[PDB]
RNA sequence: CAAGGAACUCUGCAAAUUAACCCCGUAAGUUAGCGAGAAGGGGUGCUUAUGUAAAAGUAAGCCGCAGUGAAGAACGAGGGG
RNA sequence: AGCGAAAUUCCUAGUCGGGUAAAUUCCGUCCCGCUUGAAUGGUGUAACCAUCUCUUGACUGUCUCGGCUAUAGACUCGGUG
RNA sequence: ACCUCGAUGUCGACUCAUCUCAUCCUCGAGCUGAAGCAGGUUCGAAGGGUUCGGCUGUUCGCCGAUUAAAGAGAUACGUGAGUUGGGUUCAAACCGUCGUGAGACAGGUUGGUCCCUAUCUAUUGUGCCCGUAGGAAGAUUGAAGAGUGUUGCUUCUAGUACGAGAGGACCGAAGCGAGGACACCUCUUAUGCUCCAGUUGUAGCGCCAGCUGCACCGCUGGGUAGUAACGUGUCUAUUAGAUAAACGCUGAAAGCAUCUAAGUGUGAAACUAUCUCAAAGAUUAAUCUUCCCAUUUCGCAAGAAAGUAAGAGCCGUCAAAGACGAUGACGUUGAUAGGUUACAGGUGUAAGCAUAGUGAUAUGUUGAGCUGAGUAAUACUAAUUGCUCGAGGACU
């Protein structure tokens, strides 16, 4: 519908308070030393000890 | 006291022929001899009840405080914990089988957490009509209908509390009464109860004593095949 | 706890028959029903062919039809139902195990037997 | 809304699963959408299972989800299949494919996962 | 399923050809027909040499419904036509020749004249 | 999409039915043009033969629950102003 | 003159009939036509009307009587906005 | 003509109802020109619900059949930021009339365009944060609440009473149903797009065969789980109290009488508990139980660094869940999901081969072959050999 009265700054603030985002997971890759995200692939490509993707 | 109760899991539903030539709908419930884990007195504890436990598993999976309480009580480590209000027919440290407790001719009450569904429409929930299609319907032609109560400043200007509004269906305890008992299995320990059971496939069920007719016991016996060629 | 979904048959074993004739889609059979009254239980003989067979356990059913005074009547019957008697006389030649078209087809709806 | 792209019909799903099963058995590795893989592996290893019998009717069957690729043609690729990938995994029951998720896309952050087959 | 505004047949020899349901007996909007239920009909087509002529409103009982109904014995029987028997304001039917099948869910409801004069009971 | 066939509605809106081919059959009205493709019918698959130039036609057998099997095909009648 | 409670009526839901389960609209009829009425034409009229209205044949999801199936949405995520 | 003409969309109907009794009913009682029966009047009682059609655009109105019962009314003659419009209510007009004239009719008739992507409040669910005086985990009662209590028919009690004959019961029980509310897919269906069988046209896979693409999922016949129903299963009770209209016992003022003035009773589906579900944000933040810990050294006069080992969260597997979040189960100490195998079920006699048959075709291989989601084993694969918050019982 159409607004009747203008929305105040503090209503904007309170609606934006739940309109934010959280952080993300992170982990260490043993062989390819890199601070990778948990249960993802590493910079060199090995998600586990397995790296079928090209290292380039 | 006089209204007893037990815990089960609906493992299926069947049809069984009965005396007087009637095909009665049947439901099979798996029911272990449940483990009592505390009694509450109507006078000292201000109300009588019995805390009951079932579905024992390996102690490794269970959380520490629960298993510690079980070890203090020194009974089996179980995952399912609940209560039955005002049941004192037995004592502590006993496993109760419904075969020895309930009768094969008793009318019973059954409650069960109903099937989870998500958000539901008013048409489904309160059986409202679906609007017609001809003569001009408008793309809204199936909804919760009118909610108008009053127009003008001093008429209503308000939404009522308890207004019939679409919401979430299921996942709540439903009450069906007068269910019958037909069949016992001891080697597999299954109970057959007339009718059907609400909720999804494989839910926890209260088999509880019927308040209205607790004293009635009528017999319903089976039939035997006697043919061969 | 440990679930089976197979003990359903074990608890249904309490009501089973030990004869169980074969029926797929073309058996011309007369079926008898022991209709119980207060006295002199009657034996009804109802003849016809079977259209299709559906079953999972005790829930096994078949179809059978008669045509009397121009009026046809078709009835389903559960196999494991007591007070029922089945005596087969003809085996037919059909192509599909699920057929239902005698509902519409007119007189001379009979089918040749399985040679 | 009303008239637009023909939508994501079941025929679209059949076409896709055929296309990337041919693609994976052609080369052996695909980065693709997570759920597309997750419902593709079943058809993959079902075909692998039915191909380890080496029967002409089973070959007629496995013709039914394959098209040619840019590297070989259907006959040569199925001969390659029967020659090496079936003898590789004839012994082990199940587990005929592996998948591991990749990083989120810069564009839409969609779920890439790399699908491949090895011991 | 069978209800008001339903041109059905007649299972009786009464000099009539076609008849339509005019209302269903029962309070609180019964609006539905089931086997053995007494209802009210009106003739739409009839023979000139019959006891009734078009426009007459009479009362009857459904004997056969196309959908049929499940019986309490555990079996369900399907019919292939919609016919009614005419009853003259008492337990006796209007007609004098009951030919064809008839529902058995009405034996316990009385009206045994039709049962005794029926060619068959199913 | 079971089951009724107009009970909703100001209206059978819409929806639904029919559908093409060939060959049957087609009232009244009347200005003798029409009505009219009125209405109301049937059937159309494969194989072989008869077959003419192909195609119709016919004979015989066979498959299938139904065969312009898929798509492209007027639903009518009456009466009033 | 013709015709007529009809695109013509105010007393009218006028008399009655015909069909219709039951008919202010449907068809006919009575003629008192508050004021029909004759080239602002009128009385009937064959075919026809993307015309108005009624009854009826088949037909059904408009209704008892709702539910499903997949999409494009909404919804969530990422991008402009 | 007072809000209101710098807009209050101006009749319903469709669905949806809410509320009062100045009761339609079943409920109870009183009285009768109340033999019974059928009645009529009044009071209390609003707990429940109270039809389908025909005409008309419809209210109203009448007609037909029901039904225990067709209520009275209001809520902008209820309700369009829910639907649309039958016409009054733009012209286009047509007919009758009025007026010399254009035009005019609360005169009739034909067709005649309905916008809105919810900001607040309130509502149904749903979450994050904190909270309730250590934390976590469970189990709890429940002040305030919510839904809900409709009855019909038949038989017997019994042609007993009433009565004269006909007519013809109330109290109760039983059985059978209607409508509505409460679930399920075991019987029944209906759908059932990675399922099965068949089939046509065409494009193809080099020819035939066998398969795929499109033709509504091409179509036809079905069908796994699932989803619901027209289907089953359940229910409308019953109990106790205060009672209302009411009838009272006793019994005074008012020596008799009197239901009241002392005490006290029975009495309605009305009311309250009992019937069924939620429910400690109920700040009055309530109860019980269990587990974890309580740890050298100081202040602007003091608890500063190991910050659980309890747990929770991040992530993944998924689904009895699911708008997303959450919810529920599982993560090498695991069968959580996927896979294989096996089973059930369904489709229905696969391909291929031989024979009969020059030919469609039929037979045997065969209850063969195939099967998306059902069922169980099975670490064969994926859920990692991970990260964050989080342990001093304060005070009188």
């Amino acid at each position: 519908a159409v607004q009747q009265r203008r929305s105040s700054k503090h209503r904007r603030d309170k609606r934006r308070s739940h309109d934010a985002l959280t952080a993300q997971a992170l982990s260490v890759c043993q062989k390819c030393g890199k601070k990778k995200l948990f249960h993802r692939v590493c910079s060199c490509g090995m998600y586990g000890d397995l790296r079928v993707k090209k290292a380039y | 006291m006089e209204i007893r109760g037990i815990f089960g899991v609906k493992v299926g539903m069947s049809q069984v022929f009965t005396t007087n030539n009637e095909r009665l709908p049947i439901t099979v419930i798996y029911c272990e001899p449940n483990q009592v884990a505390g009694v509450k007195t109507e006078a000292k504890d201000k109300y009588s009840a019995t805390l009951l436990s079932f579905d024992t598993v390996e102690n490794k999976k269970l959380n520490k405080p629960q298993q510690g309480f079980f070890e203090k009580n020194n009974l089996k480590p179980t995952k399912h914990l609940q209560e039955i209000r005002n049941m004192t027919g037995f004592e502590m440290g006993q496993q109760i089988t419904p075969q020895n407790l309930f009768q094969v001719g008793e009318y019973v009450d059954v409650s069960a957490i109903s099937k989870g569904r998500g958000f539901t429409g008013a048409i489904k929930r309160w059986n409202f009509k679906i609007g017609p299609l001809g003569h001009g319907a408008g793309y809204p032609h199936r909804f919760q209908g009118s909610v108008q109560a009053g127009r003008g400043g001093a008429s209503a200007q308000r939404v009522f509390k308890g207004k019939k509004m679409s919401g979430h269906y299921g996942h709540e305890k439903v009450t069906v009464q007068n269910l019958r008992i037909v069949g016992f299995d001891e080697a597999n320990m299954l109970v057959l109860v007339s009718g059907a059971i609400a909720g999804p496939e494989g839910g926890v069920v209260l088999i509880r004593t019927a308040k209205k007719k607790p004293g009635v016991v009528k017999p319903i016996e089976l039939a035997v095949q006697t043919e061969k060629a | 706890k440990i679930n089976k979904q197979a003990l359903i048959d074990l608890v249904e074993q309490k009501q089973l028959k030990a004869y169980v004739p074969e029926f797929s889609a073309g058996d011309e059979v007369n079926v008898a029903i022991k209709l119980k009254e207060k006295e002199k239980v009657r034996i009804q003989n109802f003849t016809g062919t079977v259209l299709r067979r559906r079953g999972k356990g005790i829930s096994e059913t078949f179809i059978v039809r008669k045509t009397t005074d121009g009026i046809p009547i078709e009835k389903n019957f559960q196999i494991h139902n007591p007070n029922i008697s089945i005596e087969l006389k003809r085996r037919g030649k059909v192509r599909r195990a699920y057929i239902s078209y005698m509902r519409e087809r007119s007189g001379k709806a009979a089918k040749i037997k399985e040679r | 809304s009303y008239i637009n792209k023909p939508g994501k019909t079941s025929a679209w799903r059949v076409m896709t699963v055929r296309q990337q099963v041919s693609a994976v058995l052609a080369y052996g590795k695909i980065e693709t959408t997570l759920k597309k893989a997750k419902n593709t592996q079943k058809r993959l290893d079902k075909l692998i299972t039915l191909a380890k019998v080496d029967n002409f009717n089973n070959r007629r069957q496995v013709k039914k989800w394959l098209l040619n690729t840019n590297l070989f043609d259907v006959d040569q690729l199925m001969d390659h299949l029967f020659s090496k990938v079936a003898p590789k995994y004839e012994k082990t029951p199940g587990g005929y494919s592996r998948v591991l998720k990749l990083g989120p896309r810069r564009g839409d952050a969609t779920e890439m996962a790399i699908l491949q087959l090895t011991d | 399923m069978v209800s008001f505004m339903t041109r059905l047949n007649v299972a009786d020899n009464t000099g009539a050809k076609q008849v339509g349901i005019i209302k269903v007996l029962g309070s609180t909007r019964k609006r539905y027909a089931f086997l053995g239920d007494v209802v009210v009909v009106s003739v739409k087509d009839a023979i000139p040499s019959g006891m009734v002529k078009k426009g007459q409103v009479l009362r009857a009982v459904i004997v056969r419904t196309k959908k049929g109904q499940q019986r309490k014995d555990g079996t369900h029987l399907k019919f292939d036509d919609n016919a009614c028997v005419l009853i003259k304001e008492d337990k006796s039917p209007r007609g004098t020749r009951i030919f064809g099948p008839v529902a058995r869910e009405l034996r316990e409801r009385g009206y045994n004249k039709i049962l005794s004069l029926a060619v068959e009971v199913v």
